[PDB]
């Protein structure tokens, strides 16, 4: 069957910048009515597969003039004329001509965006939890951009190592930022061995690291 | 309002197996055929199979054991997929799409919103819910955050909504984790102004289909 490859795996760009996918074909996608077949699908993310191009060309309703179709014979290209927030996804180049339908690997779309500072907010672990035997901190840093922000926990000023976890949202498809939570999970013994609980957030956003910090005995 | 709508999450025992449904509107079921897709989870799209109501032809792209079976109800415009023997390479998310009614060009140019089919020998695990409470730490003069932790589930998904979906504006639900137990575990937040604080009530919906559970959470603030 066809091997659509697409290229590249990853693009990040600048808002109002343009953007270009290629996809290259195992067999020429020229079918025998004359006529080149090929469909460019749109993935945001939890969502389905949205068409956005089909006959290499032709755009779908609702689809944007910024998106444009191109190609000939086994190379094909999709390109932003200016790349907006609400482009962040993945996009699948897929042909139907021959008898497998087959897609591409798929390029995830990351937009690049002016610099903005975390949200610094930290949640005590609740009451029922400690009840269960397991405290969960959380440190959350909201709306921020670039996606790379360090954060340490620090529990009596001592740094913390190997007990937190990190989760990053999708890039929001409106205002292009990111969201972070970091968990550190502790057993109600470790909870209360301490009283101090911090986290040491630093990023390109920040002048200085922000500490948003605790204590055990109140909130 | 050509549309499709898929049945909802499904997990499975090694061995057994599912049917997920497929359910057309707004087009003249009988003039389209129906193409199942799997997308397993991080992955690209593979194509499964096609079906048509007009011809009664059906095409699979790896079957040779059987184990596919795609169906068409046309007195009631339904597709169905069923998959059996499953294995924990069966996991994945499957979509069907509207697609050509003879031996001509597939375009697939409706989907449907997709269907998570999980196989594992594990019991599913309902999550627990706990409330992170706003409070002067979780504020930033006018805006406050507040959110729930869904903790200790298997296996996704879990969809967390907010005050019945009358809440979705600042709402991050973040990607699960996978904790050292093989359980998952995520947290939902929302920043809300902090001036009502005092009027408003935050509730999580926290839905586990796999589980049959349904948590609501009212989350309260602390001083």
């Amino acid at each position: 069957d066809v091997v659509m490859t697409q290229s590249p795996l990853s693009l990040p760009v600048t808002l109002g910048q343009p953007a270009s996918i290629s996809c290259r074909s195992s067999q020429s996608l020229v079918h025998s009515d004359t006529n080149t077949y090929l469909n460019w699908f749109q993935q945001r993310p939890g969502q389905s597969p949205r068409r956005l191009i089909y006959k290499v060309s032709n755009r779908d309703s609702g689809v944007p003039d910024r998106f444009s179709g191109s190609g000939s014979g086994t190379t094909f290209t999709l390109k932003i004329s200016r790349v907006e927030a609400e482009d962040v996804g993945i996009y699948y180049c897929m042909q139907g001509s021959h008898w497998a339908p087959t897609f591409g690997q798929g390029t995830k779309v990351e937009i690049k965006r002016t610099v903005a500072a975390p949200s610094v907010f930290i949640f005590p672990p609740s009451d029922e939890q400690l009840k269960s035997g397991t405290a969960s901190v959380v440190c959350l840093l909201n709306n921020f951009y670039p996606r790379e922000a360090k954060v340490q926990w620090k529990v009596d000023n001592a740094l913390q190592s190997g007990n937190s976890q990190e989760s990053v949202t999708e890039q929001d498809s409106k205002d292009s930022t990111y969201s972070l939570s970091s968990t550190l999970t502790l057993s109600k013994a470790d909870y209360e061995k301490h009283k101090v609980y911090a986290c040491e957030v630093t990023h390109q956003g920040l002048s200085s690291p922000v500490t948003k910090s605790f204590n055990r005995g109140e909130c | 309002q050509v549309q499709l709508v898929q049945s909802g999450s499904e997990v499975k025992k090694p061995g057994a197996s599912v049917k997920v449904s497929c359910k057309a509107s707004g087009y003249r079921f009988s003039n389209y055929g129906i193409s199942w897709v799997r997308q397993a989870p991080g992955q690209g799209l593979e194509w499964m199979g096609w079906i048509s109501a007009y011809n009664g032809n059906i095409k699979y792209g790896n079957n040779l054991q059987g184990r596919v079976t795609v169906t068409t109800d046309t007195s009631t415009a339904t597709a169905y997929m069923e998959v059996r023997s499953l294995t924990s390479d069966d996991t994945a998310v499957y979509y069907c799409a509207r697609d050509v009614p003879a031996d001509g060009v597939h375009f697939m140019d409706v989907w449907g919103q997709g269907t998570l089919v999980t196989v594992s020998s594990a019991s599913t695990k309902g999550p627990s819910v706990f409330p992170l409470a706003p409070s002067s730490k979780s504020t930033s003069g006018g805006t406050a955050a507040l959110g729930c932790l869904v903790k200790d589930y298997f296996p996704e998904p879990v969809t967390v909504s907010w005050n019945s979906g009358a809440l979705t504006s600042g709402v991050h639900t973040f990607p699960a984790v996978l904790q050292s137990s093989g359980l998952y575990s995520l947290s939902s937040v929302v920043t809300v102004p902090s001036s009502s604080l005092g009027t408003q009530t935050y509730i999580c919906n926290v839905n586990h289909k796999p589980s049959n559970t349904k948590v609501d959470k009212k989350v309260e603030p602390k001083s």
